[PDB]
RNA sequence: AGGAUAGUGGCCUACCAUGGUUUCAACGGGUAACGGGGAAUAAGGGUUCGAUUCCGGAGAGGGAGCCUGAGAAACGGCUACCACAUCCAAGGAAGGCAGCAGGCGCGCAAAUUACCCAAUCCUAAUUCAGGGAGGUAGUGACAAUAAAUAACGAUACAGGGCCCAUUCGGGUCUUGUAAUUGGAAUGAGUACAAUGUAAAUACCUUAACGAGGAACAAUUGGAGGGCAAGUCUGGUGCCAGCAGCCGCGGUAAUUCCAGCUCCAAUAGCGUAUAUUAAAGUUGUUGCAGUUAAAAAGCUCGUAGUUGAACUUUGGGCCCGGUUGGCC
C-alpha cells in the first residue's frame, strides 16, 4: 500500500516524516543549521574585503600542469586567512602585498573550481579599482 | 597548498604578443537598422551545399 | 498607543470616500460625534469630493466659518464633523437640502430633497431605558436622547424627529411587511420589505428581506433600519431604489441606455 | 493668436463662495501657445469682471500642441476675490504684494533664541560667553 | 503597480529565425517587443482558458468573455466573423503586430516602408484623429484608420518646411543677385 | 475571606487542600525570529521571503522608579544607578538623532547639514499661528513603463512582377553591391517667451540656432560541446592563461594573448551570493527500498492510523422553474 499512510487523519505522521527526512538534502541542512554564519569566511555574504598577506603559486591538479598565481588574504571582519585566485593574465603584478582587495566567490557555491586545489574565491577589485579595468587599461592603479 | 612557483613568468604572453592595432572601419548601424541589415543578410543571400548555410564561413 | 489616535492615513480610511492611497498621505479623521468613524461622512468629503463646490480644505473652512451650512438645523462649523445616515445638510446657497443616504454600491448618495422633507429626519432606537427620577428615554442611532416617548416604542423601531424640536411625531414598529433600508454590510443600500426574523438568543438576530424583484436575502438586525410600509416610504429614495441590478444588467443599460 | 478660440466647459455656480468655476479650453494653433493674461482679458470680456475677479490656473497643453486645458474661476467682486483667493495667486495677478519675510530656518532660530526670556540691563555685556 | 516578463530558452535557432523574420517584416528594434506581445497574448489566453473551464451560460464567463472579445474586436485583432472565445486562444503575434500603427501606416500607404513609417511617427508627424502620436506601439481601434493622416503641422501635411529646406532656400535662392 | 485595582482574576498576600501541563511534544534550547496584510516563483499541488509605504506589538543607551493629566510607567518629561561622554575662570553644571539633514565608525552594502506650508491633514482659546509630519527639488542605472542612434532617391554591376494585353514602346516600380552623389525629415542639445510651481528646475507647447561621417561615432558577453556564432591570420608552446561542467594548452591551439569576421541581448549586459522553478533529486498530489542508498534478527504490544455487511427501497398523482423545438 505504498508504505506511507493514506488515511484521512494521518497528516501528523506525514508532516513529521517530512520534517525528519528533509535533513538529507544539503541545502535544507545548510539553511537551517546555519553554516554560512558559523563556518564559511564570508558570513553568508557575497563579497568580502581582505588584506593581502602573500602571493602564491599553486600548482594545478592533474592532468593539467600550470601555476595559478593566487594570494593569501586576511579578512577584515573575521581575521580568517584565505586563498584567492587572481585571474586574467598578469594582475599578480597589479596586486602587491598589504594591498586591500575585494574577494568574491569563485563560482561553484562553496566547492572549488577546476584545476585549482583548495581555492574558493577570486579577486575582483584592488585598492578600489577593478582588475578587469586595470587589465584592459581602462584605468590605472592608485599609488598615492 | 604550495609556495614554490616562479611568479616571474606572469604576464609572459600578453607582454610577448606582437601588438596589432585596430583597423578603423565604417560605422555599423544600431538598433532597428541593424535588425533590418540582419534580416537581409539572412533571408536574401547565402546558402551552402545542397541544404545548408553558414554565417561566418572561413575562406576556402 | 498612549491615548487616542488623532490622525488617519489615506489607505486606512473607509473605501466609500474614494480618494487615493500609495503615499498620497493623510485622510480626514472624523471627529467624535453622533456617528461612528467608519459609518460616517465628514463635511470636507461631502463638499470637496462629491459636490465639487470646493477644491481645498481651506476653501471648505472658509465655507464653514460663514454659517452657510448646517447639519440637522445646526451649523457645525467643524471641518471633520461626522455626518451620517439620514442626516440633513442644508445650504442656503441654492436652498439645497441634502440628505445623506446610501446608493446601492455602498457609497453615500447625495440626495437632494425638499424643505418640507428636510424638516424632519428618522432615527432607529437602539435602547429604551429609565433615566433618573423615573424618566424613560430612547436613544437613536444618531446619539439623540428623547425623554418621555410613547411607551409602545420598543427597541429597533424607528422614529420621526422634527429636527427643530427634538421631539417625536410618529413611530414605526419592527414587523413583517415593513420597508427596510440596510445600513452596513455586504447588502448595504438595498431596500426590501422584511419577510421574517430569526431569533438566536445570544446570537445576533437575523432578518430575511425581499426586494421588489423578489430577490430574497439575509442581513443582521443591527444593520437593518426600517423606513415605512410596503410601497410607502417616509423619505424620498435615491436614483436606484435599492435593487442592485447585476453587472450584466448594468452594462446592458449603459450600452443600450445611451450612445453619447 | 490666429483663432485663439477659448471655450468654457463644466460650469458650476458656487454662491456660498460667490464664484463661477469652470474648465478653460484654448484652441491655439500656430502661436506662442497660451498667454494666461490674454485669457483673463478674453474671459472677463464675456463674464463681466474687467480683469480682476477672474482667476485661472493649471493649463496643461496637449501633446502635439494646438490645444491647452486648465481650470478657471470668475468671482462676483474683487473684494470677494481678495478675501477668498490665496495670496500666491493674488501676487501672480499683481493684486497684492508678497511679503518680504526671513528664511524659514532663520525664523526658527529666532524663535528658539526668544524662548529664553531676558532683557533688563548691563548684564547685556557678557553674551560673548553664551555657547562659545 | 508595475509589470513585464521575458522567455525561457536564450537560444533555439527556430525561435531566433521566427523572431527576426517578424522584426524585419514589422520594423522592430528589439526582441523585447515580440516578448511584450507574447506576454499580453499569454495573459489573454490563460484568462480565456479559465473561462472555458467554467460552465457555459455562467455569468462570469459571459461578462468577462464578451468584454475581452469586445476589446479585441474594437482593436481589430479578432475579426468580427469569429466571435466565440476560441480564436482568442488561436490568436497570434502577427495578428497584434498587424494592428500596430507603424504597420497600419505602411499598409494604408503613406510611408512606402515600415521603417519610414516608424521614422515618420517618431518625428512628430502622423496624427490620429487630431492628436499627434509618436509611438509605433499604439494599437489602432479599427475606427481611427479613417483618421490616420499627416498632422496639421508636420510637412507632408501642412506648414513650414522646417530646417533643411528653410536653410537651403537661403543658401541658394537668396544667393542669386549677390 | 480580605487587600489592592478603573474594574475581573494568586494581582497580592492569611488559612486550607494538592493539585495543574506532557509523546495529540509539555518543559528546555535555538532563531542570521516582531506578528500579519502581503512578496517572489510556480500546470496543479507547493517552496521560500515578509527590517517596510496599511494594520498593532514593543522600544528611545541599559535597567528601575515616578510627577502631571482623561490618557504616559512619557524619555525632543523628571529621579537615581550603570555605561558612554560635553563645558569649563575646577567651585559646579548640562546630557541623550532607533525624528530631519550630516557621513565618526562598522563594513560587500545605502542620498542634501537644501526650499516650503501652496496641497494631504493634525494641534491650538483656533478660518489668520505652527508643523524636517508632509510636499518640492538635489544625489540616485534599486526596480519598472515608453523609446532615438537614421529614412528615401538618381548613375555603374547581378534579376523581375504588373498598366495600356497594339510586335524589344513609355513605365506610377522593384532584390542586393559602390575611394559615387543628392536634396528631404528631424529630434538629443542650446534658448526669447509664456505655461508649470508657494517660488523655482524639469515635463507638455514653442520663435531663432541646432547631421554626412575623421562626425550627435552603443555597449556587454561570447564563437569546441552543452549553447546562436570561425575546416581565417599572427604570437606562445603542459609555459602564460582559459575553463560554472566535460575539457583546451607539450611547435600546424576551430578553446589562451591579439587582429578580422560572426553571433546573442541591447541602454542595458556581465559576475558573486541567496532563493524559486527545473526537482516525481522531499515525492499529499507524486519517489525509492531483491541486486544501484535503504525491509528493522524475530515475535508480543500501548498511543496513533485503519477497520466486514445490514435498518425507507420501489411505485404512482399533481404543482410550478431552466432549456430546447411548429409558427
Amino acid at each position: 500500500g505504498k508504505g506511507k499512510p493514506r488515511g484521512l487523519n494521518s497528516a501528523r505522521k506525514l508532516r513529521v516524516h517530512r520534517r525528519n527526512n528533509r535533513w538529507a538534502e544539503n541545502n535544507y541542512k545548510k539553511r537551517l543549521l546555519g553554516t554560512a554564519f558559523k563556518s564559511s569566511p564570508f558570513g553568508g555574504s557575497s563579497h568580502a574585503k581582505g588584506i593581502v598577506l602573500e602571493k602564491l603559486g599553486i600548482e594545478s591538479k592533474q592532468p593539467n600542469s600550470a601555476i595559478r598565481k593566487c594570494v593569501r588574504v586576511q579578512l577584515i571582519k573575521n581575521g580568517k586567512k584565505v586563498t584567492a585566485f587572481v585571474p586574467n593574465d598578469g594582475c599578480l603584478n597589479f596586486v602587491d602585498e598589504n594591498d586591500e582587495v575585494l574577494l568574491a566567490g569563485f563560482g561553484r557555491k562553496g566547492k572549488a573550481k577546476g584545476d585549482i586545489p583548495g581555492v574558493r574565491f577570486k579577486v575582483v577589485k584592488v585598492s578600489g579599482v577593478s582588475l578587469l579595468a586595470l587589465w584592459k587599461e581602462k584605468k590605472e592603479k592608485p599609488r598615492s | 597548498a604550495k609556495v614554490h612557483g616562479s611568479l616571474a613568468r606572469a604576464g609572459k604572453v600578453k607582454s610577448q604578443t606582437p601588438k596589432v592595432e585596430k583597423t578603423e572601419k565604417p560605422k555599423k548601424p544600431k538598433g532597428r537598422a541593424y535588425k533590418r541589415l540582419l534580416y537581409t543578410r539572412r533571408f536574401v543571400n547565402v546558402t551552402l551545399v545542397n541544404g545548408k548555410r553558414r554565417m561566418n564561413p572561413g575562406p576556402s | 498607543a498612549r491615548g487616542p489616535k488623532k490622525h488617519l492615513k489615506r489607505l486606512a480610511a473607509p473605501h466609500h470616500w474614494l480618494l487615493d492611497k500609495l503615499s498620497g498621505c493623510y485622510a480626514p479623521r472624523p471627529s467624535a460625534g453622533p456617528h461612528k468613524l467608519r459609518e460616517s461622512l465628514p463635511l470636507i468629503v461631502f463638499l470637496r469630493n462629491r459636490l465639487k463646490y470646493a477644491l481645498n480644505g481651506r476653501e471648505v473652512k472658509a465655507i464653514l466659518m460663514q454659517r452657510h451650512v448646517k447639519v440637522d438645523g445646526k451649523v457645525r462649523t467643524d471641518t471633520t464633523y461626522p455626518a451620517g445616515f439620514m442626516d440633513v445638510i442644508t445650504l442656503d446657497a441654492t436652498n439645497e437640502n441634502f440628505r445623506l443616504v446610501y446608493d446601492v454600491k455602498g457609497r453615500f448618495a447625495v440626495h437632494r430633497i425638499t424643505d418640507e422633507e428636510a424638516s424632519y429626519k428618522l432615527g432607529k432606537v437602539k435602547k429604551v431605558q429609565l433615566g433618573k427620577k423615573g424618566v424613560p428615554y430612547v436613544v437613536t442611532h444618531d446619539g439623540r436622547t428623547i425623554r418621555y416617548p410613547d411607551p409602545n416604542i420598543k427597541v429597533n423601531d424607528t422614529v420621526k424627529i422634527d429636527l427643530a424640536s427634538g421631539k417625536i411625531t410618529d413611530f414605526i414598529k419592527f414587523d413583517a411587511g415593513k420597508l427596510v433600508y440596510v445600513t452596513g454590510g455586504r447588502n448595504l443600500g438595498r431596500i426590501g420589505t422584511i419577510v421574517h426574523k430569526e431569533r438566536h438568543d445570544g446570537g445576533f438576530d437575523l432578518v430575511h428581506i425581499k426586494d421588489s424583484l423578489d430577490n430574497t436575502f439575509v442581513t443582521r438586525l443591527n444593520n437593518v433600519f426600517v423606513i415605512g410600509e410596503q410601497g410607502k416610504p417616509y423619505i424620498s429614495l435615491p436614483k436606484g431604489k435599492g435593487i442592485k441590478l447585476s453587472i450584466a444588467e448594468e452594462r446592458d443599460r449603459r450600452r443600450a441606455q445611451q450612445g453619447l | 493668436s490666429d483663432a485663439v478660440t477659448i471655450r468654457t466647459r463644466k460650469v458650476i455656480s458656487n454662491p456660498l463662495l460667490a464664484r463661477k468655476q469652470f474648465v478653460v479650453d484654448v484652441l491655439h494653433p500656430n502661436r506662442a501657445n497660451v498667454s494666461k493674461d490674454e485669457l483673463r482679458e478674453k474671459l472677463a470680456e464675456v463674464y463681466k469682471a474687467e480683469k480682476d475677479a477672474v482667476s485661472v490656473f493649471g493649463f496643461r497643453t496637449q501633446f502635439g500642441g494646438g490645444k491647452s486645458v486648465g481650470f478657471g474661476l470668475v468671482y462676483n467682486s474683487v473684494a470677494e476675490a481678495k478675501k477668498f483667493e490665496p495670496t500666491y495667486r493674488l501676487v501672480r495677478y499683481g493684486l497684492a504684494e508678497k511679503v518680504e519675510k526671513a528664511s524659514r530656518q532663520q525664523r526658527k532660530q529666532k524663535k528658539n533664541r526668544d524662548k529664553k526670556i531676558f532683557g533688563t540691563g548691563k548684564r547685556l555685556a557678557k553674551k560673548v560667553a553664551r555657547r562659545n | 503597480s508595475k509589470t513585464y516578463s521575458t522567455p525561457k530558452r536564450p537560444y533555439e535557432s527556430s525561435r531566433l529565425d521566427a523572431e527576426l523574420k517578424l522584426a524585419g517584416e514589422f520594423g522592430l528594434k528589439n526582441k523585447k517587443e515580440i516578448y511584450r506581445i507574447s506576454f499580453q497574448l499569454s495573459k489573454i489566453r490563460r484568462a480565456a482558458r479559465d473561462l472555458l473551464t467554467r460552465d457555459e451560460k455562467d455569468p462570469k464567463r459571459l461578462f468577462e468573455g464578451n468584454a475581452l472579445i469586445r476589446r479585441l474586436v474594437r482593436v481589430g485583432v479578432l475579426s468580427e466573423d469569429k466571435k466565440k472565445l476560441d480564436y482568442v486562444l488561436a490568436l497570434k503575434v502577427e495578428d497584434f503586430l498587424e494592428r500596430r500603427l507603424q504597420t497600419q501606416v505602411y499598409k494604408l500607404g503613406l510611408a512606402k516602408s515600415v521603417h519610414h513609417a516608424r521614422v515618420l511617427i517618431t518625428q512628430r508627424h502622423i496624427a490620429v484623429g487630431k492628436q499627434i502620436v509618436n509611438i509605433p506601439s499604439f494599437m489602432v481601434r479599427l475606427d481611427s484608420e479613417k483618421h490616420i493622416d499627416f498632422a496639421p503641422t508636420s510637412p507632408f501635411g501642412g506648414a513650414r518646411p522646417g530646417r533643411v529646406a528653410r536653410r537651403n532656400a537661403a543658401r541658394k535662392a537668396e544667393a542669386s543677385g549677390e
